[PDB]
């Protein structure tokens, strides 16, 4: 989110931005740790019920703005580390559906 | 009589009310975030009655900036969306707010999104076929009026053009209207769909309802109900045939699962919500034909892990009536629509519904195409010359049949000068019967590309 | 000719084997997800 | 159980009854949903014991 | 007075509050009354836990529908007891000792508590006397033990009950001792069929039947085995009479225990089972045992859920057996009856010391051939038999003939196929399988070996097919 | 642990001991049962941490 | 001001202190077990502030015999261990107590075992090959001097043997200081290592810190921190090159997970603590070389049930510069060291650092082994005769290559009676170039099994009748 905000400042000012996230799976793990330590109810792979939201609201901030707003853009390059090429895991499934 | 926020845990908010004013379940409450950066009005959906005049609610917007003790207002009704002809040509969110013109539709009639399916006596006990005018769909995989159609297709195989074609056909050959429900809609793709429908000029006939991917699970769970409410108003009050689109239904199921997890409910098999089947049934049983008017639904279905036994696709398919597989291979041939005649299917393609002759012609076409697909690998590797003369003539026949399955669509006019064509079901059946018999092999292959009935075939025959 | 027939039979038997194995693998996948959730929720309940 | 009781009334009166359950898979799913909503620990395939 | 009152009802489980100093002991029977019209009855509650504050959690034997909070609960002062003696033979009882075929019968009999400790370890003696059944596969590869414990494992519909009937016919028919059958959570119509069949065969006069079937609360389904075992224990320890104890199905006892544990609020173990699964199973099983000079031959059908042999229930049951026949879905699919998996079944007395050197050698050769065939299945499923070596092709043909010859026309299978069963003497079985393993019948067609008895049947069927032995 | 203590008494007095645990799977199951009955938080396969 | 024990549940103890005297997190408290058989002084580490002047603590010693309400004393600081040149040559436990000389080191400077990692501005990537003399490691998983090296593997695949081999190959000639940390491993192995270091005369340069698998979870959680504190002193203060051997670093995570639920933490996936990655990063980010200060760390990482997708090894992977991944399949084939060439990796295996020839030969070896792995099932079912001539040649080459990647290890003599060998890197590169070119296809594959360089290959081929 810090990187996305820094990039968004430029994007809204007519600049073109490329953001790489390396890796979003580590973010999801950290958020799961926080949610568990706050005793929020877990789901698949112990992830909270809003991990998909965690990644979707981040990734939807990468956009191509209209000419009214300056035509700036932010291109997202999220990185996901699968295990045993398991793309049907929870976080890989979410991010694949999002991008 | 207003409540106050007591607990905030992500999108889940607990609200206390005076003893005599606890809101009903699914009521839409309003709260205010006043912090300058994130100032907004939260819509909360009452999920549970916790007792002691506390209600557990799902926030329809991010709760960031919310403060304990802020006043909560009860609207006295559940989430209500605007209804009427005014919703056509506009984009709404799951809560009925206009996105292309904020404040638009505030004064229309508003319908609660929670409604019951038609009474048992009011359902139609006889299944009916929806004649679309498309040869491949009408013949091989006939659509059910008021039924459900799964749509499968990779990127760039004409799914958007097929949706545009179906919008055109429902609006022109039935005097109907379309509601598009983007469940988990990518904002980029939502804007693309808006602009493309506007350019194609069919946006006037369609109402778009977007529950976008960057929203909390509540709106993604309720957007399908909102779109279905608009469609139900069109079917019941305007007396129209509606065509409802849902993309992606799996994302409706997944949003429901996420909501269940947030509310602390024990997950079911494979981690889905315990009420997966109940929610799917509540959504799907409202897409039906009632007193002569129907809502037909084309729904994009994502199959996790390609596992068709997974609880989500297994539950969804219990309600589906037909399947349309869009094939990259078919599209790469220049055939439109890129409908896979062999992967696709329909439950009403049986003699009892479509009659004996329709079944006979469709089965002959399927057999010929299957044989050609089997011989395709030999053709590619060892060459056509290896095949016998019987196999060569069967291959020519099948190539002509698959070319004739293509059609000049009405959504294709914006891409090519020629306008689209409609083919009556009887004409399609007789034409494909003759083609299978082998009454047009002498004609060239190119004559069968992107045309309608036998008259177009003849004209393109002289033209070549 | 007999080798062609035998290889056609073998390819079809491999089709059937792959289909059965994929079914079993998907059943195992679902069972593992369910069991992981059961363990997670049981631990969470023990701490409730 | 409603259908079974209706049929049992006749059966215990000397009648012959044929009862069809279409289908018990969905009854099992509904009972599992009720059990999970009651927070009963599940077993195989998340089903109650 | 001193009676408690119902405070909580959660299905079969009931919490009862007693005055201080009147809290009933664990496993005591208590009586409550349901007074609603159609469901009026007397509930028997078995005390299961002391919750403190003079509260006891109890397991109801009858459905608690219609029970009200605060109704008086009376403590019988003892545990559930069942009638014992020669009088039980020939009659049908339920878990509580009530006679079903003649209500009121056995009320004057001596009554034994259904809860007792197992025999002292010093009284245990291993049993190794072979029990000849006349089934080729059982007698050869899994010889049963007289006075030992035998089990029949199998998923849904693989033939456990039919094999139990077969063993009742082959063992209990010409049996000098007593027999006790315990229907535990199985079909009621199967209990009726067994009752009628035993009456027809005249074995009923020597048999005591105790039924707690599927449509019973979990408490009854977990105590009926104890009731029948108590009758068997009386016959073993008081009359010094050889006892046959058939149980079908003991997994249902485990399943009812799991349901009760869920209701009792215990934290679940793996796969949702009760934490005390192995302990409950051991407490039950160690009572089923011969002692020095006192023989109980017990035969238990064990259901395997979802064909999963690693499920905790059968997994813990395995350790309590002297002989274990494992019925397999695959063998059943092939049409081989009894659908015994010869590689997964075992017997503690299948060693050269007990069954002799030739019996052991023939059994080991059969097992080796079948194991090699099992290994080669991976190749054969793809390429068929023709890619194997000559040695492996010969072995595969021999193995297919052997696996067909392990099948048999059972006595209890006549009702299904109309074909009378066959009995094969053990010596003939050993001779025949020695001949098979040596390839003396390789020329006969495979179907010649299917559902027959001895070598004479083999000759007749081969001739009818077209090959001469 | 009882067998280990008996063996340890001999081991610490210059003797060589051989101890067979037949088997530790059942000890693990018994410990899991005890821990669950004490309502301690379970881990993988319900075993305690 | 002293506290009192309120709750005891295994290794977790709740202690109530008077208001205003609640100890800080990670403080060491002392309690007494007065029972004669188990009389001792428990060191507890404050883990949580439960509120209401209660703290949840993890015992460093068994709590058997501890009584409720006994006095608990706060030392005012975290667990601290002696540091300095005096630790070298001695054996310590997680708490800093000398085992081979009780009382030794009590007068040394004592450093707290809890410490922040080096500032990011002082971190310099290390790209310098550390030659070992092992063919497979030097060719495919070249180790980094001052870098982080791990040996991944399941139970009993050769991690400890490989660590001992690397102690022999690297530490014996090392000019700096060595620190060995036994974390939740076998006490017998610790005794063997102690005696072996004494025999090799390497012990005088080595500090050994042991917390074994018989110790409670707290000791296994803090032993790695103790050893790393000693190594950090040698790095920052003494300004000398440090070797750090850890076996097994997975035991730190496992001990963390053992007490996680008793601390009130909801379990994460696969039964691990929610803070798996955070604790692992806190420990690992301290195991590093800084600018001009070198720590060559070698860690054995247990892979639970051979599952490399398990959360613990999967999290550990990111912290390493070089990883040698041992396989149960390679092990069961009889190849030793049982390295998985296709799965192992090294960040300095690129042409810039190792040179074009080494990189090309390694890549060709990897390609041949990958193709052989793809063809293995085809060979199993349809047999090798149905492959093409090129595929058959590749299979012969790949079998010879996989055998030649095995080596008679110095530390494996006790398991084979055969003395070990060392192969120089240049010879390894040359020999594997020849193998990939097919210049040894005329020798039986058995000639390549457990040998050193090319001379050993020639001798063994002669013994088998072949000629090289
Ligand atoms: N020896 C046999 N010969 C022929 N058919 C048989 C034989 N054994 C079993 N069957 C068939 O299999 C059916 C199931 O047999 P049985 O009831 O003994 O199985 P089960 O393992 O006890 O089943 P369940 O799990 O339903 O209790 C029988 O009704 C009969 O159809
Ligand atoms: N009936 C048709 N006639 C001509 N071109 C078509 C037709 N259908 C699809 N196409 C072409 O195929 C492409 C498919 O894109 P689209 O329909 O947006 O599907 P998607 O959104 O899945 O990529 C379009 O760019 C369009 O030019
Ligand atoms: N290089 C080798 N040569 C021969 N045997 C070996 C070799 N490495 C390991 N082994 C065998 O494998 C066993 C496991 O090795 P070890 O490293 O102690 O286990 P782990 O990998 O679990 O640490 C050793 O005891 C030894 O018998
Ligand atoms: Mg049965
Ligand atoms: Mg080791």
């Amino acid at each position: 989110y810090t990187g996305s905000a820094i990039g968004q400042h430029w994007m809204y000012n007519g600049k073109h931005v490329l953001i790489v996230f390396d890796d979003l799976s580590k973010q999801a793990d950290a958020y799961r740790a926080i949610s568990l330590l706050l005793r929020r109810p877990p789901g698949r792979e112990a992830f909270p019920g809003d991990v998909f939201y965690l990644h979707s609201r981040l990734l939807e901030r990468c956009a191509k703005l209209s000419d009214e707003l300056g035509g700036g853009s932010m291109t997202g390059l999220p990185i996901i580390e699968t295990k045993a090429n398991d793309i049907s895991a929870f976080i890989p499934t979410n991010v694949i559906s999002i991008t | 009589t207003a409540g106050r926020v007591v607990r905030i845990t992500g999108p889940v908010v607990d609200v206390e009310f005076p003893r005599g004013s606890v809101p009903e379940l699914f009521n839409a409450l309003h709260a205010e975030i006043t912090f300058g950066a994130l100032a907004k009005t939260l819509t909360l959906e009452v999920a549970q009655h916790l007792g002691d005049s506390l209600v557990r609610c799902i926030s329809m917007q991010p709760t960031d900036g919310l403060v304990r003790g802020v006043e909560v207002t009860d609207t006295g009704a559940s989430i209500s969306v605007p209804v009427g002809d005014g919703v056509k040509g506009h984009v709404f969110n799951a809560l009925g707010d206009c996105l292309d013109d904020p404040g638009y539709g505030k004064d229309f009639e508003h319908w609660s999104i929670h409604r019951k399916p038609p009474a048992f006596s009011d359902l139609e006990p006889r299944t009916e076929m929806l004649e679309t005018g498309l040869k491949v769909v009408d013949l091989l995989t006939p659509y059910v009026r008021g039924g459900k159609i799964a749509l499968f297709g990779g990127a760039g195989v004409g799914k958007t053009v097929l949706i545009q074609e179906m919008i055109n056909r429902i609006a022109r050959n039935f005097g109907g209207t379309s509601v598009f429900a983007g469940v988990g809609e990518r904002t980029r793709e939502g804007n693309d769909l808006w602009v493309e429908l506007a350019d194609a000029n069919v946006l006037k006939d369609t109402a778009l309802v977007f529950g976008q991917m960057d929203e909390p699970p509540g709106t993604r769970m309720r957007v399908a109900l909102s779109a279905l409410t608009m469609a139900e108003f069109f079917r019941d009050e305007q007396g129209q045939d509606v065509l409802l689109f849902i993309d992606n239904i799996f994302r409706f199921t997944q949003a429901g699962s996420e909501v269940s997890t947030l509310l602390g409910r024990m997950p079911s098999a494979v981690g889905y919500q315990p009420t997966l089947a109940d929610e799917m049934g509540e959504l799907q049983e409202r897409i039906t034909s009632t007193r002569g008017r129907s809502i037909t639904s084309m729904q994009a279905v994502y199959v996790p892990a390609d596992d068709y036994t997974d609880p989500a696709p297994a539950t969804t398919f219990a309600h589906l009536d037909a399947t349309t597989e869009l094939s990259r291979a078919v599209f790469s041939k220049g055939i439109f629509p890129a409908v896979d005649p062999l992967a696709s299917s329909s439950t009403i393609l049986d003699p009892a519904i479509v009659g004996d002759e329709h079944y006979r012609v469709a089965q002959e076409v399927i057999r010929i195409l299957q044989r050609y697909k089997d011989l395709q690998d030999i053709i590619a590797i060892l060459g056509i010359d290896e095949l016998s003369e019987e196999d060569k003539q069967l291959v020519n026949r099948a190539r002509r049949i698959e070319r004739f399955l293509s059609q000049n669509m009405m959504a294709a006019e914006q891409f090519t000068g020629q306008p689209g064509s409609t083919v009556p079901l009887k004409e399609t059946i007789e034409a494909f019967d003759k083609l299978t018999k082998g009454e047009f092999d002498h004609l060239p292959e190119q004559a069968f590309f992107l045309i309608g009935g036998l008259d177009d075939l003849a004209k393109k025959a002289e033209s070549l | 000719a007999s080798r062609r027939r035998a290889m056609k039979s073998a390819t079809d038997n491999a089709d059937d084997l792959i289909k059965a194995l994929t079914l079993a693998a998907n059943r195992e996948r679902q069972a593992q997800i369910t069991q992981e959730i059961s363990e997670i929720v049981g631990g969470a309940n023990a701490l409730a």
